[PDB]
RNA sequence: GCGGGGUGGAGCAGCCUGGUAGCUCGUCGGGCUCAUAACCCGAAGGUCGUCGGUUCAAAUCCGGCCCCCGCAACCA
RNA sequence: CCGAGGGUAGGGCCCGUGACUGGGGCGAAGUCGUAACAAGGUAGCUGUACCGGAAGGUGCGGCUGGAU
RNA sequence: UGGGAGAGGGUGGUGGAAUUCCCGGAGUAGCGGUGAAAUGCGCAGAUACCGGGAGGAACGCCGAUGGCGAAGGCAGCCACCUGGUCCACCCGUGACGCUGAGGCGCGAAAGCGUGGGGAGCAAACCGGAUUAGAUACCCGGGUAGUCCACGCCCUAAACG
RNA sequence: CGAUGUCGGCUCGUCGCAUCCUGGGGCUGAAGAAGGUCCCAAGGGUUGGGCUGUUCGCCCAUUAAAGCGGCACGCGAGCUG
RNA sequence: GAAUGCCGGCAUGAGUAACGAUAAAGAGGGUGAGAAUCCCUCUCGCCGUAAGCCCAAGGGUUCCUACGCAAUGGUCGUCAGCGUAGGGUUAGGCGGGACCUAAGGUGAAGCCGAAAGGCGUAGCCGAAGGGCAGCCGGUUAAUAUUCCGGCCCUUCCCGCAGGUGCGAUGGGGGGACGCUCUAGGCUAGGGGGACCGGAGCCAUGGACGAGCCCGGCCAGAAGCGCAGGGUGGGAGGUAGGCAAAUCCGCCUCCCAACAAGCUCUGCGUGGUGGGGAAGCCCGGGUGACAACCCCCCGAAGCCAGGGAGCCAAGAAAAGCCUCUAAGCACAACCUGCGGGAACCCGUACCGCAAACCGACACAGGUGGGCGGGUGCAAGAGCACUCAGGCGCGCGGGAGAACCCUCGCCAAGGAACUCUGCAAGUUGGCCCCGUAACUUCGGGAGAAGGGGUGCUCCCUGGGGUGAUGAGCCCCGGGGAGCCGCAGUGAACAGGCUCUGGCGACUGUUUACCAAAAACACAGCUCUCUGCGAACUCGUAAGAGGAGGUAUAGGGAGCGACGCUUGCCCGGUGCCGGAAGGUCAAGGGGAGGGGUGCAAGCCCCGAACCGAAGCCCCGGUGAACGGCGGCCGUAACUAUAACGGUCCUAAGGUAGCGAAAUUCCUUGUCGGGUAAGUUCCGACCUGCACGAAAAGCGUAACGACCGGAGCGCUGUCUCGGCGAGGGACCCGGUGAAAUUGAACUGGCCGUGAAGAUGCGGCCUACCCGUGGCAGGACGAAAAGACCCCGUGGAGCUUUACUGCAGCC
RNA sequence: GAGCUAGCCCUGGCCAGGGUGAAGCUGGGGUGAGACCCAGUGGAGGCCCGAACCGGUGGGGGAUGCAAACCCCUCGGAUGA
């Protein structure tokens, strides 16, 4: 339920907020959190390999658990739902009858003071984290193993989910986030119930800085650039692409397919993606 | 104005000094030459 | 300067590859309709911008002339 | 002190007028088509939307003031 | 107080028929479409037939000249929440009524904003026919929209 | 071409005369006034504005008149740009 | 003898420019061979959020003293950051190390690379971050939190006493965190005092005063007081914190829950130790047995890990505390007391500058702290001024032109000019008032105006304190006084109308462009299912991301509003198990060479045979493209209409002489006396047009047009005045340039613009201040232009390769 | 060679004073309940004016410079990209 301001300055005219309202506690857990050293987009060799990053709000990485199947049977109360930079979603507290503390990313509708529990024997409620193959086909799902043992990769992000469409043979049938019709393996992790905070896409941004404040530089154009820069460099004034539109690297960025044909995954992805 | 020479101990004697010279093979030559021409000194003064 | 064009009344084939001018419309004559248009059956109309030239033979190939379109006219 | 009024500045209303522009009314025998009245030759009318030289056309829903 | 009929409204759920797309099987020279055709589709294997899957929208028979609502309007089925209303008994209040300038709310379709959704249908648009023309009527395609949520718009042959 | 800076303005002039005005003339289709045309004449004079980078030109208000040219299209070791 | 040759030497320019901020000097007395320049005194001026003081870098003896003056110092020099010599820097507590981690670097294990090398978990290194025990005063020529005095404190070793399950690199707690705003109470600092202490002073008309001038503190263990921070207590269960665990986490139960208690800091007080002004004598003495008190102001610093709010969600590790494991419980750890032990390096001096970076004693650049007083609304602004520090290392005269910086100007008032360039005007605060339009915030300081000092009287509220006096802070009303003038000095918007471009704050061509360019939120297309795509790398490995389609890459467009038409023939991208072509390879009809022969060897048709291309489709917010001629209406004119040719399709809405219009100053209207610009229209748009987006848009702009008001030295049209130069004298003394020169004018001639040739004319010899026409003046082997089978950047459907991808 | 300059990383530091007055909160009004209106409080912002600090718009000066980019006047930003 995104936040509106008052046009009283040019930039707070368009800019939205998150409401925050599902937040229920306003910092971490100090044994779930470690420095994340920030990039600016260089790699070990010290050069930028990612452009325009770098110069965003400090983070203090907060550790998730994307495993879930570490402590099948053993209940957990939500004891918070917090805040958490490093990703759209927002992450819930759980305090485990074990007296162990965990974080997940926070499913919708999910309330604090819940219990939440993961196994084959699970109940199918918003929260709980199941092998796929024994949930209902029908049921939306996030945080989804793709490969048995090897951690939740499939709809994390806020507001996303994946639903299951049917069965065959040791896998399951996955709509991802995408509109892809994808086999996953059915021992795979899944928890049920879509990412919270659907409203994370309606957000504006509102101004310059706030892109700024997020460790987004400034972005600049092919065709501001001369042609030692970018093949839609130089041109006497303004100029159209002149060429089949393309990357900085010579590469053509409308419809040009990249995925790697003989990729063994092909075997499991069933229909290439929707929209 | 604000000139280029902007002294700074540490900076040297990191960049220029003797054990930043012998970590590398370019280095290692600087120092090998600097000796056959028969510098006084093969390597920047520098006051710790 | 460079390229293209001028042919029944109108707009276009024919020229490249010499002998043969054609398509739609319009015009004239008859039909149908009470009548007009549409539609139907017939028909007439160019002598190819102009003057030369090559040739047995020129709309056609070459040259001059007059128009008509398009392109170019840059560096100080 | 008040004070006719003069002065400076800034508003409101009204009238006249203006290159040009919008449609309107009217005008014996202009041009294009033929939308409506017969089921008017696609029943009409309709609110709205988009489109088209023009009447109009089409979509969605509505009305019978529609013939059978 | 007791009782009754109803597509009255809202929310969550859910069932079958059908169209379309996709995979598989089988099978061959056409299918589709019209006044008649052409476009389109089809030997790169279509149409027709069978099994499976996805998805959306609309609810056949019951269905009526029917019912409900103030109007607009409301139709598969189920549960919850909720409005109006009629009848009976003649128990209670004791004129507490009628209408209603303003106000406020509701308000078909189309339309608009932000997300979603998209099978069928279909403005615009393209193509094939017809025609003197055909920016139409007929045919093949086809984008908004049609659907959901929330927020606007507030019109009508909103008619009895 | 081992450099002869360039339009226009400004400033400062100076020269030519095919003379714009002022001085002196002949002819006139010169009544007078005012003109036209040509001759002599370079002493002096030859305005202020609107537009535009402009030179030029058009316009406004005047004037005796609002001349045309040369001087590296005079003049950037004088200024402007 | 020449190479703008090379090295050196020495000339010319020339006693010329200059002597480095216009903050400024004058005299008296010293010293000395010599003094504007050194020392001392008095007078003058300048800085005073600095031009004072402290620290950090960097510098490296420049510090202090004595003796010097050849060179260095832009002059001088007796002086100096200069020469010679001697002296000077003292720490368990300040800083760094014997502690800890950050990025990053290094790197057992491991991985990769022809070699050299590249990675890489732990670990190690790495600091202005964490952690850690010293404050006041005195002393030297020169050091001092270092020496000394006083009063405190830390760790290590050992011993004693008492206490305890002691024990860790292992587990846990803590350390531990943002931005804005902010409470309570204090301190730093400051103002005042009729109080307390002081040498003295009474002037020149008055004052012996409740007079003037000066000062009225600093540090301090325990304890106590005030203010804060931190922290619940007990039990039972336990499967989690990679062994264990009484710890931590989780659950349950009881008690206490704005507290208290315990604990920890700040402040106050505090045994005690210090300090102590003017003035007057000569840095010292005295003052002085100095006094050392009260009221106010009050931090951005302290209590601090305080509070609240917000989104962009805010290091690590050790010290520390707690848990246990080995092990050990004659130990060992904890607490108190005591003695002993306590290392290495830095410490001088400059430090917004004459000692650092700029070749210089260079108007430049250089991070942190302190930075007093009064007044102006505030303030670190501005004026003055304290402490302190300076007058900027050439001077003295003169009183021209001209130059700079500055002041004023009659009448006019933009007539100046490309342009109001420049300079005026306006100017702070309080009050009144304030338009179109608008996205309802704005536009707004709109515009426009009134007030502003001083005196007397009355009066309202607050802080402190006590509720009162005093102090301090906001105000209200009356009556008056003076001047040309009351934010009396200094600092401190000129305004309005109207277009174009860009939404906006931002960003950029270090050093000729700040813009309309870039960026920007937002919009769309497209790639990407995660060992993602993409990027760097031979690779390993990284970034992407410890992210997962509401995410990440690429591209265009560029807030927002209303919109974004038609063409898929060509190029691109996407789809298409057919067909055509296709390489190595498979195949082997049929040949060939050689051998006496088995054989060995070479060539080789059909046919199977991948991507690619061809072929069939799709695709525009992919590359892109969006016609011609002729005719037609009852005045004319023009054509809603028609005919025909061509195309893949023929430019829609909107806009239009435009940042686009050639003809062009189009035409018409507006504004002006006059308008090639400007505004509004028209439309034959040379050559607009829809995300290289079209048309608009409130606000915004050191952008670019046009107009008006205000005011002016911009101008008519110039005048005067001021200072710094220019000039003269003393001192010091460059420069480019320079074939040599005894270097006039005209008309000619000459390679075509002659001081230098001809003919004439003019002209005594040499300078100084000035001006710039010439010496085709200087500077730079022309940037334009061409030439060179000269070079480099860039492009592509030029050629040929290579990475990469298939 | 990144001791200049460009970007990013880690850790610190800095931004006088004044002005405007968002959401929220409370109260009041309004209503069936609401939206909403008013007042007070509150203290938001690539908000406003302006030093330090960061700049470099226009003009003048300087041009063998004080300076191989400086000086004066003026001007932009100054809680934020
Ligand atoms: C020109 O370059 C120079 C001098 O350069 C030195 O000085 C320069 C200032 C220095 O610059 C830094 C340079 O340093 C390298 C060098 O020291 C030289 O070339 C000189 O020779 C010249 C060659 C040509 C020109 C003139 C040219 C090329 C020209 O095009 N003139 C045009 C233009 O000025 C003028 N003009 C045409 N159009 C329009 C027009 N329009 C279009 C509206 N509107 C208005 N003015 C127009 O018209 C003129 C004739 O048509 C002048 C001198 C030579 O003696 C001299 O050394
Ligand atoms: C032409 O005029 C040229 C201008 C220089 S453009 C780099 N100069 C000619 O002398
Ligand atoms: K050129
Ligand atoms: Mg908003
Ligand atoms: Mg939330
Ligand atoms: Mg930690
Ligand atoms: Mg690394
Ligand atoms: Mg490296
Ligand atoms: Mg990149
Ligand atoms: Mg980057
Ligand atoms: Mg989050
Ligand atoms: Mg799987
Ligand atoms: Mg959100
Ligand atoms: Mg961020
Ligand atoms: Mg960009
Ligand atoms: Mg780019
Ligand atoms: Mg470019
Ligand atoms: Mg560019
Ligand atoms: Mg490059
Ligand atoms: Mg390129
Ligand atoms: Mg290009
Ligand atoms: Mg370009
Ligand atoms: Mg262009
Ligand atoms: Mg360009
Ligand atoms: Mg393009
Ligand atoms: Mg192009
Ligand atoms: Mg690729
Ligand atoms: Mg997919
Ligand atoms: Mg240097
Ligand atoms: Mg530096
Ligand atoms: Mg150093
Ligand atoms: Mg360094
Ligand atoms: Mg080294
Ligand atoms: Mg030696
Ligand atoms: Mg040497
Ligand atoms: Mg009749
Ligand atoms: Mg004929
Ligand atoms: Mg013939
Ligand atoms: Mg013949
Ligand atoms: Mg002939
Ligand atoms: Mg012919
Ligand atoms: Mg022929
Ligand atoms: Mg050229
Ligand atoms: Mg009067
Ligand atoms: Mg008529
Ligand atoms: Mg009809
Ligand atoms: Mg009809
Ligand atoms: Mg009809
Ligand atoms: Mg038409
Ligand atoms: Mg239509
Ligand atoms: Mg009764
Ligand atoms: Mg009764
Ligand atoms: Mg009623
Ligand atoms: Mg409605
Ligand atoms: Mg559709
Ligand atoms: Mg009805
Ligand atoms: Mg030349
Ligand atoms: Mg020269
Ligand atoms: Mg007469
Ligand atoms: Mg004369
Ligand atoms: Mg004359
Ligand atoms: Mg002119
Ligand atoms: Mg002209
Ligand atoms: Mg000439
Ligand atoms: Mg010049
Ligand atoms: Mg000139
Ligand atoms: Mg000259
Ligand atoms: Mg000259
Ligand atoms: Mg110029
Ligand atoms: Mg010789
Ligand atoms: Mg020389
Ligand atoms: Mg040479
Ligand atoms: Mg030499
Ligand atoms: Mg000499
Ligand atoms: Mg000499
Ligand atoms: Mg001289
Ligand atoms: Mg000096
Ligand atoms: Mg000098
Ligand atoms: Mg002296
Ligand atoms: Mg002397
Ligand atoms: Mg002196
Ligand atoms: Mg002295
Ligand atoms: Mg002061
Ligand atoms: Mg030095
Ligand atoms: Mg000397
Ligand atoms: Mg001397
Ligand atoms: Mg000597
Ligand atoms: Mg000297
Ligand atoms: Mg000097
Ligand atoms: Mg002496
Ligand atoms: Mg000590
Ligand atoms: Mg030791
Ligand atoms: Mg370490
Ligand atoms: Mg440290
Ligand atoms: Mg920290
Ligand atoms: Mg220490
Ligand atoms: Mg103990
Ligand atoms: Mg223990
Ligand atoms: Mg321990
Ligand atoms: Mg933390
Ligand atoms: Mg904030
Ligand atoms: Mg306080
Ligand atoms: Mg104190
Ligand atoms: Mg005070
Ligand atoms: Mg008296
Ligand atoms: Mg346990
Ligand atoms: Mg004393
Ligand atoms: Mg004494
Ligand atoms: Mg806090
Ligand atoms: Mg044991
Ligand atoms: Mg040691
Ligand atoms: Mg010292
Ligand atoms: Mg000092
Ligand atoms: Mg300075
Ligand atoms: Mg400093
Ligand atoms: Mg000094
Ligand atoms: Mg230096
Ligand atoms: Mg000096
Ligand atoms: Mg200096
Ligand atoms: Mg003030
Ligand atoms: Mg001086
Ligand atoms: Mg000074
Ligand atoms: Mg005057
Ligand atoms: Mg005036
Ligand atoms: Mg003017
Ligand atoms: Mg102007
Ligand atoms: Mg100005
Ligand atoms: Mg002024
Ligand atoms: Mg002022
Ligand atoms: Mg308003
Ligand atoms: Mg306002
Ligand atoms: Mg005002
Ligand atoms: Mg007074
Ligand atoms: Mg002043
Ligand atoms: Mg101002
Ligand atoms: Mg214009
Ligand atoms: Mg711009
Ligand atoms: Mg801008
Ligand atoms: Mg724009
Ligand atoms: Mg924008
Ligand atoms: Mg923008
Ligand atoms: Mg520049
Ligand atoms: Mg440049
Ligand atoms: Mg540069
Ligand atoms: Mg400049
Ligand atoms: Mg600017
Ligand atoms: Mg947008
Ligand atoms: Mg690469
Ligand atoms: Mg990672
Ligand atoms: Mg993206
Ligand atoms: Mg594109
Ligand atoms: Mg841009
Ligand atoms: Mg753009
Ligand atoms: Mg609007
Ligand atoms: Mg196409
Ligand atoms: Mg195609
Ligand atoms: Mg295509
Ligand atoms: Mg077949
Ligand atoms: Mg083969
Ligand atoms: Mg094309
Ligand atoms: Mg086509
Ligand atoms: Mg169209
Ligand atoms: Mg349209
Ligand atoms: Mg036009
Ligand atoms: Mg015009
Ligand atoms: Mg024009
Ligand atoms: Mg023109
Ligand atoms: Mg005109
Ligand atoms: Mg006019
Ligand atoms: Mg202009
Ligand atoms: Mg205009
Ligand atoms: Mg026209
Ligand atoms: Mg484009
Ligand atoms: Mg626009
Ligand atoms: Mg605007
Ligand atoms: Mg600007
Ligand atoms: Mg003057
Ligand atoms: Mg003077
Ligand atoms: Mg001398
Ligand atoms: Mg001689
Ligand atoms: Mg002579
Ligand atoms: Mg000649
Ligand atoms: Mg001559
Ligand atoms: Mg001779
Ligand atoms: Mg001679
Ligand atoms: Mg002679
Ligand atoms: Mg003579
Ligand atoms: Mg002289
Ligand atoms: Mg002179
Ligand atoms: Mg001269
Ligand atoms: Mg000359
Ligand atoms: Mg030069
Ligand atoms: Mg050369
Ligand atoms: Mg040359
Ligand atoms: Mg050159
Ligand atoms: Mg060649
Ligand atoms: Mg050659
Ligand atoms: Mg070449
Ligand atoms: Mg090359
Ligand atoms: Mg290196
Ligand atoms: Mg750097
Ligand atoms: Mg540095
Ligand atoms: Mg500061
Ligand atoms: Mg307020
Ligand atoms: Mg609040
Ligand atoms: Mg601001
Ligand atoms: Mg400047
Ligand atoms: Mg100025
Ligand atoms: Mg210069
Ligand atoms: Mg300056
Ligand atoms: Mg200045
Ligand atoms: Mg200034
Ligand atoms: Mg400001
Ligand atoms: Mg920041």
């Amino acid at each position: 339920a995104v936040k509106k301001f008052k046009p009283y300055t040019p930039s707070r005219r368009f800019m939205t907020v998150a409401d925050f309202s599902e937040i229920t506690k306003t910092e971490p857990e100090k044994s779930l959190v470690k420095p994340l050293k920030k990039t600016g987009g260089r790699n070990n060799q010290g050069r930028i390999t990612v452009r325009f990053r770098g110069g965003g709000h400090k983070r203090l990485y907060r550790i998730i658990d994307f495993k879930r199947w570490d402590k099948v049977g053993i209940p957990a109360k939500v004891a918070a739902i917090e805040y958490d930079p490093n990703r759209s979603a927002r992450i819930a507290l759980l305090h485990y009858v074990d007296g162990e503390k965990r974080y997940i990313i926070a499913p919708d509708g999910l309330q604090v003071g819940q219990q939440v529990v993961a196994g084959p024997d699970a109940p199918i409620q918003v929260g709980n984290a199941l092998p796929l193959r024994f949930i209902p086909v029908g049921t939306v799902v996030h945080a989804v193993e793709l490969e048995p043992k090897k951690g939740a990769k499939l709809a994390r992000a806020a507001g996303t989910s994946a639903q299951i469409q049917g069965r065959e043979g040791d896998y399951v049938i996955l709509r991802l986030p995408s509109g892809e019709l994808r086999k996953v393996h059915g021992e795979c992790y899944a928890t049920v119930g879509a990412v919270g905070n659907a409203d994370h896409k309606n957000i504006v941004l509102g101004k310059a800085g706030r892109s700024r404040w997020l460790g987004r530089r400034p972005h600049v154009r092919g065709a501001a650039m001369n042609p030692v820069d970018h093949p839609h460099g130089g041109g006497e004034g303004r100029a159209p692409r002149g060429r089949p539109p393309a990357s900085p690297w010579g590469w053509q960025t409308k419809g040009l397919k990249t995925r790697k044909r003989r990729k063994p995954s092909s075997r499991f992805i069933i229909a290439r993606r929707k929209k | 104005m604000k000139r280029t020479w902007q002294p700074n101990r540490r900076k040297r004697a990191k960049t220029h000094g003797f054990r930043a010279r012998m970590r590398t093979p370019g280095g290692r030559k600087v120092l090998k030459r600097r000796r056959q021409k028969g510098r006084w000194r093969l390597t920047p003064a520098v006051r710790k």
